[PDB]
């Protein structure tokens, strides 16, 4: 099914693998070469996850094996293994499923590659998508190998990845300090400020009190710089948000890279080369 | 899909042939694995 | 009995709260989503005759009325708006199959080339004069010290031949800046807008690239019912045809690599 | 199914080309995935030493 | 090869523009603007005028108070050795009442600065808020700013005001300091039994996720239909274009459905404002209604169990 | 009920094609989903050892 | 749903047998389970 | 007239170069993915220490 | 009373294709909703050993 | 709707006895199931 | 969709037999699994 | 085993250019995919020094 | 009942539509929210084993 005003734009071609092969539609989904890919990776994954919660940690009758959702999880091997690929059963099958994401979420950056190059548009948003790709790397693939071995990995479940993030953060005794923590903290923060400002900013024009006609440019600049005094203007904004949003992503994976193969003391200990600086 | 009924049967010939041809130095791969090491 | 330990606490409860407010907003912002696009295209509608209208779940919500400024209009969404041919014909009979355009790709109108109907009137700045103008309307604009004047350069296409060379400046009155170039088409000397969006410098050369189109395409550029503005209609028209060029402008931008 | 001799009628409604792709994906996954889960298990074929110990023909 | 829309790559001037015209009782506009060469390589190169009401002085007025207050306080903690203040300044704050105090107006030496600043932050926040609806009402506009900045006041009002009333304790509230307020955070956590198990606060990490999810996504989109006016959102919300059409459809064939140029800055509204409500409501409960997080999961059997390889005896029950 | 029908009506009602493919893809899953639900419980049928225990038949 | 009302007769028709052909199958399989082992 | 001497004709729906293409690539990732496999079992050929123990030929 | 004077017109206000399609999702998904959540308490049906333990008491 | 006041006549006659043989086989598993495994 | 109800007959008896094909490997593949080892 | 080869037409199908610097990458990867699992297993050359271990030329 | 008599009027000035569902809106809320304070104190009348404890109808 198309939106209203779709079958126009639906022109043949644009892949950067298969040509017409897998150029087509379902549904509204465009399919494309790296689609069948994806869906293969995607589904091949899933359907594992799908055998390690129906198995769990100790075998399909043990107490620890479980369908809840917030406790089914599949943890890497342990760090014995190092880089060689371990046994299904020990940390093996999470090796796998990992292949299988990021397989997935690189095709699905590439087939939104293959949108972009059908409907003529600027390649921002899969360019984008591949940070939190490359975030998804350190956090799976970078830091485990620098780390020479797999298990450094994070777990796949709801709530034991939780855990993770939480005794990996608390081997540095307070994670908090870690400066590019900082940073992507703040990003994250920012761009929660400007995403809300935006949305605010927009929907407080183009709907304005009864009695008034959709608002103006000159209204939203007159407005951030009655508050503020200042008015970065709506491309701008979109390209700010942009900034914000990928480069929060960016600092955290650069502050967990950093934390293990970089710095291995405590993280408040790393600002003592401010209080030891001969000034004081 | 840009072929007729007798440019389907060319390429098919050559495919085949090809196909079978890896599937030939497949078994020889799977014979050499066999003797230094069978798995059954 | 002074514990009695209740199993159900106030984060439960709370948490049953959330989830319902939840269940009600996903659904308000899907039918907010519904505002255009709507109701979908299927061959069910047409091999019904109609009789099935495609529109999911939610349902659509009632027209909502914009109320332009300035003796504009009153706009609606949901509307109602006159199905429009496709200028291609399908690439297989068969549902979900890509149409090839009709003709010469780029005049096609269709695919990267596309655009709808926008208004055959002007953007209004807040007093209500045109917004997007060139500086030869909009005397007071002026390049910014240090910049390279665009005014001179040579535009020139994809495959490196000159197009033409930078008559003007089109800019904006309610967001000062570089909305549009135009260009001196050399092949015919006609006038040609050029999106800023399509268009890269190479300020020590004076030079204004362009991948999207090849400089013979210039020739072809949709035009202005009026040298000194333009309307809603024919930005779209001006874009989609250099957007065209991102797949047809080479018989190679069509894909595959492999 | 369709099993009733005007069960050829299934292809004027299920396109050949897309219930064919998504038949080989389906297939190619669901093979994939019985194979590992096989190997997962008792069943294993690979983690038995057959026919022969083969980490004694090596290490120690 | 094709810009990308980072940089304006050549800028424009006109006469600075003092905006549209406030009706009368909104006073006039102050200070007169200059052009950032380098703002406008990447936005609106304009700076100011701005506006300053009643509300608006009274707000910078009071918020200075504040900022006085704790900088101050944090240079005689360091003895007035502003090198000293220079160097450990990450590490300076002023902390809260002590709880021998409990929600008593405490002396000048033991807290009762932090109560002074934040009284007058407070309230000079609150007096920022007004400010923005005045502002928003002058223009005809709606309310939409005020009822987000009033869900963050919102969070604030619940992390320093009212979680420390309702535990009758100043001491609960945070301090003001950089690591110091990081502290905070993380003892926060810990007192409450690993705020990870909270549900909301694990909604809010979600909503925080999702603003940069969503931030990062539409701007992507508006910047790559920015070569058909895309960023100019507002008409192509009232006469939609082939921005808002290409840009909903490069959703739609990615993952099946979209939404519209008007409805996505609804999307992005409500989950902004989403972060901060999850948030102060995750912070409303703590200490009040559950004290222990990672037990109030294991109640409702959400916590998982893992094979238990490494242990340790309890000397309390030697 | 010995009623194997009413009115077959019914296609003028509901997409003979969406039906189709909607049938196969939720009984695949369901399919799936059930053999799944299945090998987790007692009632599992390869990691039980039948007919003979395999992994103590040979070297170990 | 621009079909005729013959064939939505004959549709019906080897849909029908269809639907049983799987759901025959289906007792076959879950009857013998029963008699390899039973669950209940 | 049986079968096999018109599955030539399956080009008629199937375009060669590309099919080809896609079955490359089947062939490279199902080849990583079996050698990771075999990999993950006892039949593994590099910690194995063939012919002689590696880890322990150099600790003495 | 509760006689209902005419439940007919029913489908003239609220159209029948789509109250139906209602009617299917909602009862398979309260359908797996339910099943699960009589399999998550005492009234669970599978695990219970029946009608012999199948692990470590089953043939092997 | 867009039905005459005929074929919501017949929709409707269809329909109710469809969703009757719907709750026929749903008392009768209940039935079963009450049977087998009586819950109160 | 593509196809004529002629054309819905030849793809049609390719795609039966083919698919039976399939069947055929794989009922053989099982016979094969079951005599070396034993599974139920 | 059938009679036509000249299997040179493949490159009337397919870009030559494109296919030279996708062999050279994928002969890239491949050799350090290669090289990382060789190192970190049993054949590995790195955590050996020869002729002696070099870290245990300095007890001190 | 007003009670007298121009307070009619109150809907020459209020939405009638809007007062409403306003009113609906902030009933259907507010009996939630009580409900819950009751459920939380003196008058919960579930969790408390009135008249007889269920948990206590077998050992659970
Ligand atoms: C202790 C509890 C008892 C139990 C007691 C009961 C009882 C009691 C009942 C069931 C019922 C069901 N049980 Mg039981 N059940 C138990 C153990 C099991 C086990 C198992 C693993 O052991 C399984 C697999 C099942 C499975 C099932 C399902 C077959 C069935 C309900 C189907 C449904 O939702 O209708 C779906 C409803 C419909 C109307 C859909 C009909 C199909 C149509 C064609 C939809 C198909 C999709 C459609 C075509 C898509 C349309 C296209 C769109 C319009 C676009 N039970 C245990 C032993 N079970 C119910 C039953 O028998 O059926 C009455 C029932 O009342
Ligand atoms: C536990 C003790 C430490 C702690 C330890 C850590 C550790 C350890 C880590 C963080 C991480 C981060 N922490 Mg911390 N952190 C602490 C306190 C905080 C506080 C706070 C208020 O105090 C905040 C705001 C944060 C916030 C942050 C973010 C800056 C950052 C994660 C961003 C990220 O993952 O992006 C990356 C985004 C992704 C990887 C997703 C990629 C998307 C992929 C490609 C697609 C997924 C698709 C998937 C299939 C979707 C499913 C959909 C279904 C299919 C439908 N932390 C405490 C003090 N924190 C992480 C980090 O540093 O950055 C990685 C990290 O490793
Ligand atoms: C102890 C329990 C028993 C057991 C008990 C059962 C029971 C009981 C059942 C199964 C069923 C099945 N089991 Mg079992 N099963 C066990 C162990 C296994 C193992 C294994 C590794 O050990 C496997 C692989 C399977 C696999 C299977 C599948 C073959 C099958 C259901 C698939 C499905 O959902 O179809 C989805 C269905 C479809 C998609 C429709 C059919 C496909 C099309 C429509 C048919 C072609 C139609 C026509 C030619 C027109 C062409 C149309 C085109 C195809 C589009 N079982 C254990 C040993 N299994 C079910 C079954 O047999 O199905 C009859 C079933 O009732
Ligand atoms: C450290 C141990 C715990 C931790 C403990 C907490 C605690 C405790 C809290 C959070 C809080 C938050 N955590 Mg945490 N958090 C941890 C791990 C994480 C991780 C991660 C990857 O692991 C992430 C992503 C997060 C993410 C988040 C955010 C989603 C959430 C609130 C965001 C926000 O902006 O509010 C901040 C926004 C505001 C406070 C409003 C700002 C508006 C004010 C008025 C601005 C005034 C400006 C001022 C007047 C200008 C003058 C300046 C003067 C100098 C003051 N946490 C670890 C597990 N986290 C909050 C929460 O969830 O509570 C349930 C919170 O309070
Ligand atoms: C019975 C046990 C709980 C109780 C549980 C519920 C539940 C459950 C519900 C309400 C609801 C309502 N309750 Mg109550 N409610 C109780 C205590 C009170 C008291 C009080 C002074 O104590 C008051 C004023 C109310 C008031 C009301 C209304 C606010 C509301 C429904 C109508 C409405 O909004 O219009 C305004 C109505 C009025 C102003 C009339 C006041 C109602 C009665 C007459 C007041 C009873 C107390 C009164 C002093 C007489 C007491 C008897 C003498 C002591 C002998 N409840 C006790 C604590 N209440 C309903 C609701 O909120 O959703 C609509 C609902 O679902
Ligand atoms: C980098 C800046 C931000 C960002 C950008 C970003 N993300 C993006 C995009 C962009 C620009 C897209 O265009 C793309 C999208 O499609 O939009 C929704 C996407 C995307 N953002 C998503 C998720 C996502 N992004 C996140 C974050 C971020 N992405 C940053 C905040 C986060 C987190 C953790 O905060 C998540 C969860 C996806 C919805 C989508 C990409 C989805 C996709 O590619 O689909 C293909 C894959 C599947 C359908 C699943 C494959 C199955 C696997 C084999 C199993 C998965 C195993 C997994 C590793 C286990 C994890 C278990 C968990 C319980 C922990
Ligand atoms: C969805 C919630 C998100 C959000 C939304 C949000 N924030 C907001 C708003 C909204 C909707 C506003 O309306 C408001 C705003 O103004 O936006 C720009 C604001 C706000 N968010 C801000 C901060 C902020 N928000 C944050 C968080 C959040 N806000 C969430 C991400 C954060 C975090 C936790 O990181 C911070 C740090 C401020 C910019 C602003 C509130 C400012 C304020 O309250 O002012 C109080 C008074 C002062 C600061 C005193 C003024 C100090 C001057 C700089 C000195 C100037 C001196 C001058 C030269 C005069 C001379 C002095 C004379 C005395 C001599
Ligand atoms: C409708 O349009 C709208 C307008 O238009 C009229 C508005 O004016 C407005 C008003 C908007 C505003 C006033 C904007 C307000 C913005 C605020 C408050 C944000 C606060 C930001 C700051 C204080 C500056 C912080 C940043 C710096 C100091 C730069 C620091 C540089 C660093 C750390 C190194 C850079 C390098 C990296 C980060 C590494 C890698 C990064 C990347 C790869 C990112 C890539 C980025 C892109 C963009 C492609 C709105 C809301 C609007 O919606
Ligand atoms: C073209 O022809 C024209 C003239 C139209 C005529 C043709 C007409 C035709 C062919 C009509 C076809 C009619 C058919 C096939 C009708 C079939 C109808 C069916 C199957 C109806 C089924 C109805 C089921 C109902 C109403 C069940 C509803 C169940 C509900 C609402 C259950 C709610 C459950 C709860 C709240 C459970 C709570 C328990 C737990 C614990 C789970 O809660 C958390
Ligand atoms: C030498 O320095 C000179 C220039 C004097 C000035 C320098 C000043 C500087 C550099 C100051 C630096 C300040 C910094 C860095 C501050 C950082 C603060 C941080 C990070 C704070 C973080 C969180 C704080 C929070 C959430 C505070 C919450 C407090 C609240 C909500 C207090 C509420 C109190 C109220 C409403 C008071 C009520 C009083 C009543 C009326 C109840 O009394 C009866
Ligand atoms: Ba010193
Ligand atoms: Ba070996
Ligand atoms: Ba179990
Ligand atoms: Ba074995
Ligand atoms: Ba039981
Ligand atoms: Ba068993
Ligand atoms: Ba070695
Ligand atoms: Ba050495
Ligand atoms: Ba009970
Ligand atoms: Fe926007």
């Amino acid at each position: 099914a198309m939106l209203s005003f779709e079958k126009k734009y639906r022109v043949r071609g644009g892949t950067l693998i298969g040509g017409d092969l897998f150029d087509f539609w379902v549904g509204p989904f465009y399919v494309g070469f790296f689609g069948v890919v994806g869906f293969c990776f995607t589904l091949l994954g899933v359907l594992l996850i799908v055998w390690g919660a129906t198995i769990g940690p100790t075998g399909p009758t043990s107490d620890l094996q479980t369908y809840n959702l917030w406790r089914i999880s599949i943890a890497p091997p342990d760090l014995s293994y190092g880089l060689r690929m371990a046994p299904l059963t020990e940390g093996g099958l999470w090796q796998i499923i990992t292949i299988c994401a990021a397989g997935a979420f690189i095709s699905w950056a590439l087939r939104e590659v293959e949108i972009c190059r059908k409907l003529g548009i600027g390649f921002h948003v899969p360019f984008a998508f591949s940070f939190a790709i490359g975030a998804y790397l350190v956090l799976v693939f970078v830091r485990p190998l620098l780390m020479g071995a797999w298990g450094h990995g994070f777990p796949y479940g709801i709530l034991s990845h939780l855990d993770w993030v939480s005794n990996v953060g608390y081997q540095f005794l307070h994670f908090h300090y870690n400066p590019a923590h900082m940073l992507a903290i703040s990003f994250f923060f920012t761009n929660c400020l400007a995403l809300s400002m935006h949305g605010s900013l927009i929907l407080s024009v183009t709907n304005p009190q009864k009695g008034e006609p959709v608002k103006t440019s000159e209204h939203e600049n007159t407005f951030f710089r009655d508050i503020v005094g200042y008015s970065i203007g709506a491309l701008a904004i979109h390209r700010l948000g942009l900034f914000l949003a990928l480069s929060a992503a960016f600092w955290s994976a650069v502050c967990i890279l950093i934390s293990g193969p970089f710095w291995t003391r405590g993280w408040p200990e790393w600002w003592n080369w401010w209080l030891e600086l001969p000034l004081w | 899909t840009g072929l007729t009924d007798d440019e389907a049967k060319e390429f098919h010939a050559i495919f085949m042939q090809s196909m079978y041809a890896w599937f030939g130095l497949v078994v020889i791969a799977h014979l050499l694995a066999w003797l230094y090491r069978p798995w059954l | 009995s002074a514990g009695i330990t209740h199993y159900i606490d106030a984060a439960q409860i709370t948490i049953w709260a959330f989830w319902l407010f939840f269940f009600g907003l996903i659904i308000y912002l899907r039918r907010e989503d519904k505002r255009e696009g709507y109701p979908l295209d299927s061959d069910r509608t047409e091999r019904s005759g109609g009789r099935v209208k495609v529109v999911g779940f939610p349902d659509l919500p009632d027209p909502k009325t914009f109320v332009l400024p300035h003796n504009g209009g009153t706009v609606v969404a949901p509307r109602v708006e006159a199905p429009v041919a496709v200028n291609a014909t399908p690439f297989s009979p068969a549902p979900g199959s890509p149409l090839v355009p009709n003709g010469d790709p780029m005049l096609s109108g269709f695919g990267p080339a596309a655009s709808p109907d926008r208004p055959k009137h002007c953007d209004l700045t807040f007093e209500g004069l045109p917004k997007i103008v060139p500086m030869r309307v909009a005397k007071e604009f002026s390049i910014a010290e240090g910049d390279p004047d665009p005014r001179g350069m040579t535009v020139v296409g994809l495959d490196g031949e000159v197009a033409g060379t930078v008559s003007d400046v089109w800019v904006d009155r309610s967001e000062p800046q570089i909305r549009y170039l135009e260009v001196e088409v050399a092949a015919n000397k006609k006038k040609v807008l050029l999106p800023i969006g399509f268009s890269r410098f190479d300020k020590k050369a004076r030079k204004v690239k362009v991948d999207a189109i090849k400089a013979a395409h210039f020739a072809n550029v949709p035009t202005l019912s009026n040298p000194d503005q333009v309307t809603l209609y024919e930005e779209d028209k001006v874009c989609a045809y250099y957007a065209g060029g991102k797949l047809y402008a080479t018989a190679e931008r069509a894909g595959p690599l492999l | 199914f369709t099993m009733n001799a005007n069960l050829y009628k299934i292809w004027l409604i299920l396109d050949p080309r897309r219930v064919l792709v998504s038949i080989v994906a389906f297939q190619i996954v669901l093979g994939l995935l019985i194979h590992m889960i096989v190997l997962s298990t008792d069943l294993n074929w690979l983690d038995d030493n057959i026919p022969v110990s083969y980490q004694a023909l090596g290490k120690k | 090869p094709e810009y990308q829309n980072i940089f304006t790559a050549v800028q424009v001037r006109a006469p600075a523009y003092p905006g549209v015209p406030l009706p009368k009782g909104n006073l006039p506009r102050i200070g007169r603007p200059i052009f950032s060469y380098w703002l406008g390589k990447i936005g609106d190169a304009q700076i100011g005028p701005i506006y300053l009401g009643l509300t608006g002085t009274l707000s910078i007025f009071f918020g200075l108070v504040a900022i006085s207050i704790i900088g101050f306080n944090m240079l005689a903690s360091v003895h007035w050795d502003v090198f000293q203040f220079l160097k450990h300044f990450f590490w300076l704050g002023l902390e809260p009442p002590p709880p021998q105090y409990g929600l008593r107006i405490p002396p000048l030496s033991e807290g009762g600065w932090w109560l002074m600043a934040g009284l007058f932050l407070t309230l000079s926040i609150l007096l920022w808020w007004v400010r923005t609806y005045k502002r928003a009402e002058a223009l005809g506009m709606s309310q939409h700013l005020s009822w987000a900045f009033a869900a963050a006041i919102f969070f604030y009002l619940v992390l320093g005001f009212i979680r420390p009333v309702m535990m009758g304790s100043w001491a609960k509230a945070v301090p003001f300091g950089i690591f110091p307020h990081l502290d905070w955070t993380a003892a926060f956590s810990i007192r409450y039994g690993n705020l990870y198990y909270n549900p909301f606060h694990m909604l809010s990490i979600a909503f925080l996720y999702g603003s940069a999810l969503l931030f990062a996504m539409h701007g992507a989109t508006i910047l790559s239909v920015s070569r058909f006016g895309g960023d100019r959102e507002i008409d192509q919300i009232t006469h939609r274009g082939t921005a808002a059409e290409r840009a909903a459809l490069f959703w739609r064939w990615t993952m099946g459905f979209n939404v519209t140029m008007e409805s996505i800055h609804r999307w992005a509204w409500w989950c902004a404002v989403l972060t901060v409500i999850t948030a102060g409501i995750g912070i409303l409960l703590s200490g009040t209604v559950v004290d222990n997080w990672y037990l109030w999961a294991v109640k409702h059997g959400m916590a998982p169990a893992y094979p238990e390889v490494v242990t340790a005896v309890n000397p309390y029950e030697t």
